[PDB]
RNA sequence: AGGACCGAACCGACUAAUGUUGAAAAAUUAGCGGAUGACUUGUGGCUGGGGGUGAAAGGCCAAUCAAACCGGGAGAUAGCU
RNA sequence: GCUCGCCGGAAGACCAAGGGUUCCUGUCCAACGUUAAUCGGGGCAGGGUGAGUCGACCCCUAAGGCGAGGCCGAAAGGCGUAGUCGAUGGGAAACAGGUUAAUAUUCCUGUACUUGGUGUUACUGCGAAGGGGGGACGGAGAAGGCUAUGUUGGCCGGGCGACGGUUGUCCCGGUUUAAGCGUGUAGGCUGGUUUUCCAGGCAAAUCCGGAAAAUCAAGGCUGAGGCGUGAUGACGAGGCACUACGGUGCUGAAGCAACAAAUGCCCUGCUUCCAGGAAAAGCCUCUAAGCAUCAGGUAACAUCAAAUCGUACCCCAAACCGACACAGGUGGUCAGGUAGAGAAUACCAAGGCGCUUGAGAGAACUCGGGUGAAGGAACUAGGCAAAAUGGUGCCGUAACUUCGGGAGAAGGCACGCUGAUAUGUAGGUGAGGUCCCUCGCGGAUGGAGCUGAAAUCAGUCGAAGAUACCAGCUGGCUGCAACUGUUUAUUAAAAACACAGCACUGUGCAAACACGAAAGUGGACGUAUACGGUGUGACGCCUGCCCGGUGCCGGAAGGUUAAUU
């Protein structure tokens, strides 16, 4: 659901929050819980590499099945969970071995439903097949880039991959981005959309939910002195320049893909 | 005020005593200019 | 067993001052300079042995060295060890 | 419930007077802002000099910053005093 | 020594950091001490720090560091695996009283507790670098049950008052006791047990997880406090006796109850929210190889062991950081009374101080304050500064608005004390006692004692009753920025930065991008509802025309054009 908090202080004003109330309430599910602790955005000599990362609440890290190879055994799912590290929710499947793992909730899924994942598998939501066993035209998601690798595409809240043609080995699909590319048809897929698709309907409302999220203000170029950034100086406010990166590469429509290596399985970039 | 020095004893020979300088080899290159120099007191340690 | 030549080692000397007479008198204790290592096991084994007299326990602590001035020269006294070593109420030393 | 309200600790530094060979190389007195949060604070750690870090003032990096400090080239050069 | 003044959420007490003998005693007064000094944190000499339980050490890991081999790099070196370090976090155990000139959870008295080694008794499947469990975790909020602690009464000891009264409803003092051990309560959580099977838990498992039945519902786990005991003890007002008048020798009553009550405890609880909240070992439990009457484990009995280092003293400071005995800075803990919402404030208690130059005088002028006729912003760049407002309840409150606000708008009334309603009310607490019980720390009833607002009526004093301290000035028009935040440490706090929101643009994952001669690493254990860059800056109504110049994106026939040949 997506509510409007009623303005009784300004930086309520207009905060707009998503409430999912399948959720589970309670903690996770412990065994398949990992620290993972912050960077600052900051690499292994120390220095900041991406900027306008730090702080943040803390977080434990989900493992979650990206693979879904346990084939031929169904499962259930217990229960819709909040996850702090991506945008979809997940949901733990107890397999009838008496196994527990996470999967990616997909839309419509809730406690009670059975999944399974195979070649044999039936053609609903929920349900991993390699994609020569996927019929063209299907709306899938967490697909694999290469066989066995684990779902790589289609994750994020919302989204799905559009299977478009078969030729030979090789499936097209249709990304979130427009694009067209091909992918080796064993290559694993799970029938439906990614959940949570209000996702993007949330609004934070205010700085310090973003400071919340571990987002560190953006100083804009523009603001700074010359010695900082090649956007930077002038008497009041004064451009007068092909706008550039903090390190002088125009950011304005420029191109950066160079990667021949793939280039062939790419059938129609997004344009 | 809040003044520049603000003393730790761990701090102070984790960044200046003796096994600090041994570790890599421009400490070391500091402990032989100071025994050359004749030094009555080679590092913080002592 | 703690060899001989490091019991007669261990003992330096009696320690005089007016606590450590109170000390004889009132609680049957004996107060002695010993050597650095010495443990409190060396300590006991050796009054038992070389005064033959029942120890019930050995309290040991380190008396540090004092800062001291012989004509503008900064000079520094060495560190010691002190033993209370009580006796056992009818060991009299 | 709230980067919600009033207000001590705590954090800050808007005004004035004093002080300016000071009680102080940035404070004192009266007033002043925030005070459950993008809050404050202890301990330890990481980032190093054309480099870091910066809610950006060319700010800060040991009372030093439009290129730290120490040593070296080194008695640089000085049509100037 | 007697008076006076000052602090008392500190200017008292205690930890950690840092310092290192500054601690105690004797002696000395050159220098040091902003004066003198007989004094001192000064000189000189001597003395002082006592641990199985406090801390370190130790076991365990976080960030991070190092890193056998390894990968990479002119050399030096970089990164990193197995490992090994690293607290600011997790892991065994002690309390009360007495004592020194100076130490004490360390010494002594009394009373406890923990871990481990070895020897005997009985029972016996033990065994890990492997598995599972546990440890183990957020913010906010609300309430109940308590304790610390305080107040009164009772009890006991003492008093009968320098000047009117004070044998009483008078006054002063005390009225303290721990860890441990037994009890298992207010409360919190959870259904229990017994069989059989199973694609999972790097092998196996009686353990965990899953499935299926039988059968029973009170079983288990956790838990403040109280009670008993520890305790015939210690302590104890005071009193007796000496002094080397600093204190010691001896003796020692009462030692209860009610009420109030924490920010401490139950509570790592409960309720709720999104921003979704360490790790590892100690510990429990399962087995692998292995040994298999051995070992090894289970409890009991004895006995041994608990080493080493620190321990003085300062610690919001004259002993730490500030060149100083310097109006500065410095993390944590304790938390009495009267008033008060309060840790504000005023006066005090315990406790600690009067700040290491004084004596006079009573000019100008300077500093910090008090008061001021008449006027009342005429001052001035400007009401700068000052003056003023200031509490609680109630009445009442406009334009506008994003419907929350604006608002404490504005403005106004009441307020002390005494008596009555009621010798103390509403309300809280609730004994003795009785009724009963699945049996105790028990459920119903009853209400004595205790405690207690607030109102109304009537009276009463003063110029004045929110009387001190404390404690909003208010309204009207308008520029800028949406807002809370941030910033030029040390002349600028703002209209500057940020911001939620908007848009463009790059990016298909070995992503773009960034650090790195590289290996790698961040981006991200993320995957286009994502991530980077840029500009704009809540919201509302909107965002017109120009692709000639520069840039970017696409095209690739034609001219021109490198190395090469
Ligand atoms: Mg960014
Ligand atoms: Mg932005
Ligand atoms: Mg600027
Ligand atoms: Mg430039
Ligand atoms: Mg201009
Ligand atoms: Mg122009
Ligand atoms: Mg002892
Ligand atoms: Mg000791
Ligand atoms: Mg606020
Ligand atoms: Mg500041
Ligand atoms: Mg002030
Ligand atoms: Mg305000
Ligand atoms: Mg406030
Ligand atoms: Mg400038
Ligand atoms: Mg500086
Ligand atoms: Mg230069
Ligand atoms: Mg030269
Ligand atoms: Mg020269
Ligand atoms: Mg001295
Ligand atoms: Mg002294
Ligand atoms: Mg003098
Ligand atoms: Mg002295
Ligand atoms: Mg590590
Ligand atoms: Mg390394
Ligand atoms: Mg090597
Ligand atoms: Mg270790
Ligand atoms: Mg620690
Ligand atoms: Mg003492
Ligand atoms: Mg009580
Ligand atoms: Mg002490
Ligand atoms: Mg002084
Ligand atoms: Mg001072
Ligand atoms: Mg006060
Ligand atoms: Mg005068
Ligand atoms: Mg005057
Ligand atoms: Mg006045
Ligand atoms: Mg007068
Ligand atoms: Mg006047
Ligand atoms: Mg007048
Ligand atoms: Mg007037
Ligand atoms: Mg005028
Ligand atoms: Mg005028
Ligand atoms: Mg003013
Ligand atoms: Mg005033
Ligand atoms: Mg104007
Ligand atoms: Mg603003
Ligand atoms: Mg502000
Ligand atoms: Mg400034
Ligand atoms: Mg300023
Ligand atoms: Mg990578
Ligand atoms: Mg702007
Ligand atoms: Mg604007």
């Amino acid at each position: 659901a997506v509510v409007k908090c009623k303005p009784t202080s300004p930086g309520r004003r207009h905060v707009v929050k998503v409430v999912n109330p399948e959720l589970h309430k309670g903690k996770p599910f412990a065994p398949l819980l990992e620290k993972n602790s912050k960077s600052g955005g900051r690499n292994n000599n120390g220095r900041i590499t991406t900027r306008h990362i730090g702080g943040g609440h803390k977080q434990a890290y989900r493992i979650v099945d990206f693979k879904r190879n346990k084939d031929g055994i169904p499962a259930v799912v217990e229960r819709l969970e909040y996850d702090p590290n991506r945008s979809a929710n997940i949901a733990l499947v107890l397999y009838k071995d008496g196994e527990r793992r996470y999967i990616l909730a997909p839309k419509g899924l809730k406690a009670g439903d059975q999944i399974q994942s195979g070649v044999d598998a039936a053609i609903k939501p929920g349900n991993t097949l390699p994609m020569r066993n996927i019929p063209v035209g299907s709306t899938v998601h967490n697909v694999e880039m290469k066989p066995g690798k684990g779902g790589q595409l289609a994750r994020s809240a919302g989204t799905y991959v559009q299977i478009v043609a078969r030729d030979g080995a090789y499936v097209t699909l249709r990304l979130r981005s427009g694009e067209m590319r091909k992918v080796e048809a064993d290559c694993r897929a799970t029938l439906g959309e990614v959940g949570n698709a209000e996702h993007m309907l949330r609004v934070l409302g205010k700085a310090g939910a973003a400071r919340w999220r571990g987002v560190r203000p953006t100083v804009r170029g523009t603001a700074m002195n010359p010695v900082d950034h090649p956007h930077g100086g002038g008497e009041g406010r004064n451009f007068g320049k092909h706008p550039v990166t903090p390190w002088g590469v125009q950011t304005k429509g420029k191109k950066t893909r160079s990667n021949k290596r793939t280039d062939k399985f790419i059938v129609r970039r997004r344009s | 005020m809040k003044r520049t020095f603000q003393p730790s004893v761990l701090k102070r020979n984790r960044s200046h005593g003796f096994r600090a300088r041994m570790a890599t080899k421009n400490g070391r290159q500091v402990l032989a200019r100071r025994r050359a120099k004749g030094r009555a007191r080679l590092t913080v340690s002592k | 067993m703690i060899r001989e030549e490091r019991l007669l080692k261990v003992l330096r000397a009696p320690h005089v001052s007016e606590k450590a007479s109170t000390a004889m008198e009132k609680s049957n204790t004996i107060v002695l300079k010993v050597a650095k290592d010495a443990t409190k096991a060396e300590i006991k084994a050796a009054v038992q042995k070389l005064f033959e007299v029942e120890v019930e326990v050995v309290n040991t602590l380190v008396v540090k060295g004092k800062v001291k001035r012989h004509g503008q020269r900064i000079g520094r006294r060495s560190d010691w060890k002190k033993a209370y070593v009580t006796l056992k109420e009818g060991q009299n030393l």
